C-alpha cells in the first residue's frame, strides 16, 4: 500500500504527530481522471508527438506545461485540511507555492487563502500559473509576509535547498502561519535542465538511510537548522497523470506541516 | 516517458 | 549598398571622428545565401509556421524560434567585427560576456577571440542553444557578482528589449576590465523599445532612454550624452544592417543597426 | 511572420 509506514522504526518525536492518511475521495477523482485521459487515444498520441520532437530543446517540465499534461496530485482538499488541522471554510490572507508546477496542486489549496503567490522556473509553467490568475514572483523576489508557504517536491529539484528553507522562515508569518512541505523518498536530488541533462545541487541536504522510515527520522535534525518543528506529518502517494503505457505514475511522498519555533 | 517529477 | 552608408555630415564633431565605414563583405553574403536557401525549403518553413502558430499563446516568439532553431540573426562578419574593435584575426583575450545572447549565432562570430564565453538570456530555449555551443550561461542578475571582470562585454540589440537598460549599462561598466576592456553595443534605430511578454503582450520598460531624432544620423548623436552618463565614451561605431533568416514570405528581414565600441571613462 | 528582433 501507498499509505502504510512502519511506525515502529519512526523516532518518537515523529510518532507523536504522525497523521495517518488513506486513499480518500479526492485521491480517487484524480486517479479516475488519470485513467480517463489515458484512454483518449488521439490526445495521448499528440502528447507523445510534441514531447518527442521538442525533448532536446525543452525540459520535460516545460513540455508538460506546454500541453497542460503530466498534472500531478499530492493531497486531497480533505487530506490537506486535516494535515493543517483546520476547518473546510477556514481562511487566511496569503499562500505562497514555491515552484508550483502547473498549479493543480496549488488549486486544491486555493479556497483557503485570499491572495495567491507562486514562483517557477519553467516559463510555460509560469504561463499556466498565470492562466489560473495567480500572482507570479521571481525566484529571488518573494524574499523581500506570507500566511502559509508551500514547498512541494521542490527541495529535490532546486540548487539551494537550505537557503530556500532559511528564506522560507524569513517571510513566514510567525504567530500562526505554517508551511507545508513534500519530499519524494528515498532522496535523490538533481537540477533538471533542457534535454534530460541535469546539474547537481549546490547545497547538500543530509538524508540518512535507505528507507522511507529511517530517512524521515533524519529531517527533524534539518527543519530546526532553519527554524521549524514538525507539528504534523503524513505519507501520501505522489501521483502523476499517465500516458499511453500506464494510466498513472506514483512516487513515495512524505508531507510535513511546520510551525516557526 | 513517465512521472513528471522524476 | 544602402545598408552601410550614412550622411557623415549630419554627425556631430565627436562622432565624425569615430565613425568606421562598413562594407557588404563576403561574410554577410554567406548569410544571405543561406537565408535564401532556407526560405527555399518549403517543408521546413511550413513546419516552422505550423509550430509557431499552435504555441503562440504559451510561449514568446523569441523562445519559439529558439525551440525550432529558426530565426538566426546577424550583426557583423568576423572581418567587420575585427574592423570595428580594431584587432587581428588572431587576436585573443580571456573573457567575453554576451548579455541577452539570443540563439548564439551572433556570439559565435565573436567567439574565437576569447577562451571563455559567458551569456545571459531570458528565454529557456535560447539558453539551451547557448549551452549547445559550450557557452557558460549566467543568471540575468548574476553576471555582476561573479568574482571576475570581463575583457569584452557584448550587448547587441538588447537595450530596446530589456526592462532596465540604464541599470544594465551601469552594470556593464562595474564589471568590465578597466584597463583594456571594451563593450560592443548594438541598437536598432528608429529607437522603439518594448519589453516582450508571452502571447504577444508587451509591457513598457521601467527605464527610459533618450535616443530621439528624425533619422539615423540624429538618434546616433543622442548617444554620446547617453553613453557619457553611464561611464563610457564611443571609441568607434558604424552602421550595419541587422539581418535575420526568412520565412515563406521573404528570404530575409532587415533592421537598421548602429554598432558602437565604448571604452570606460 | 517578420523580423525576430520583434514587433
Ligand atoms: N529554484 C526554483 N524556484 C522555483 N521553482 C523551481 C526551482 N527549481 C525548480 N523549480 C520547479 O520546481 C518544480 C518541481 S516539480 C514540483 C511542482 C509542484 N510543486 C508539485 O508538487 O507538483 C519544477 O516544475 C521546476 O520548474
Ligand atoms: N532583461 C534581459 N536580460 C537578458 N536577456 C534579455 C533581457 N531582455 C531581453 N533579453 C533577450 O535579448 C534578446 C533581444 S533580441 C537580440 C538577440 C541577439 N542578442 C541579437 O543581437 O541578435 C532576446 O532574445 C531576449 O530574450
Amino acid at each position: 500500500q501507498w499509505y502504510v509506514c512502519n511506525r515502529e522504526k519512526l523516532c518518537e518525536s515523529l510518532q507523536a504527530v504522525f497523521v495517518q492518511s488513506y486513499l480518500d475521495q479526492g485521491t480517487q477523482i484524480f486517479l479516475n481522471n488519470s485513467i480517463e485521459k489515458s484512454g483518449w487515444a488521439a490526445i495521448q498520441a499528440y502528447h507523445s508527438a510534441v514531447s518527442s520532437a521538442f525533448s532536446l530543446a525543452m525540459s520535460r517540465t516545460s513540455i508538460n506545461g506546454l500541453l497542460g499534461r503530466g498534472s500531478m496530485f499530492v493531497f486531497s482538499p480533505d487530506q490537506f485540511q486535516r494535515l493543517l488541522k483546520i476547518n473546510p471554510d477556514w481562511k487566511t490572507h496569503r499562500l505562497l507555492d514555491l515552484g508550483a508546477g502547473d498549479g493543480e496542486v496549488t488549486k486544491i489549496m486555493s479556497p483557503h487563502f485570499e491572495e495567491i503567490y507562486a514562483t517557477e522556473l519553467s516559463e510555460t509553467m509560469i504561463w499556466q500559473l498565470q492562466k489560473k490568475k495567480y500572482r507570479v514572483l521571481g525566484i529571488n523576489e518573494w524574499q523581500n509576509q506570507y500566511d502559509v508557504i508551500s514547498c512541494l517536491n521542490l527541495l529535490d529539484r532546486c540548487d539551494q535547498p537550505l537557503t530556500l528553507l532559511k528564506d522560507i522562515r524569513s517571510v513566514l508569518e510567525p504567530t500562526r502561519g505554517r508551511v507545508i512541505l513534500a519530499l519524494v523518498l528515498p532522496f535523490h536530488p538533481y537540477v533538471e535542465n533542457v534535454g534530460g541533462k541535469w546539474e547537481k545541487p549546490s547545497e547538500i541536504l543530509e538524508i540518512k538511510g535507505q528507507n522511507w522510515e529511517e530517512q524521515v527520522n533524519s529531517l527533524p535534525e534539518v527543519f530546526r537548522k532553519a527554524g521549524f518543528v514538525i507539528e504534523a506529518f503524513t505519507r501520501l502517494p505522489y501521483l502523476c497523470e499517465g500516458d499511453m503505457y500506464n494510466d498513472y505514475y506514483v512516487l513515495d511522498d512524505a508531507v510535513f506541516v511546520l510551525k516557526p519555533v | 516517458q513517465g512521472h513528471a517529477h522524476g
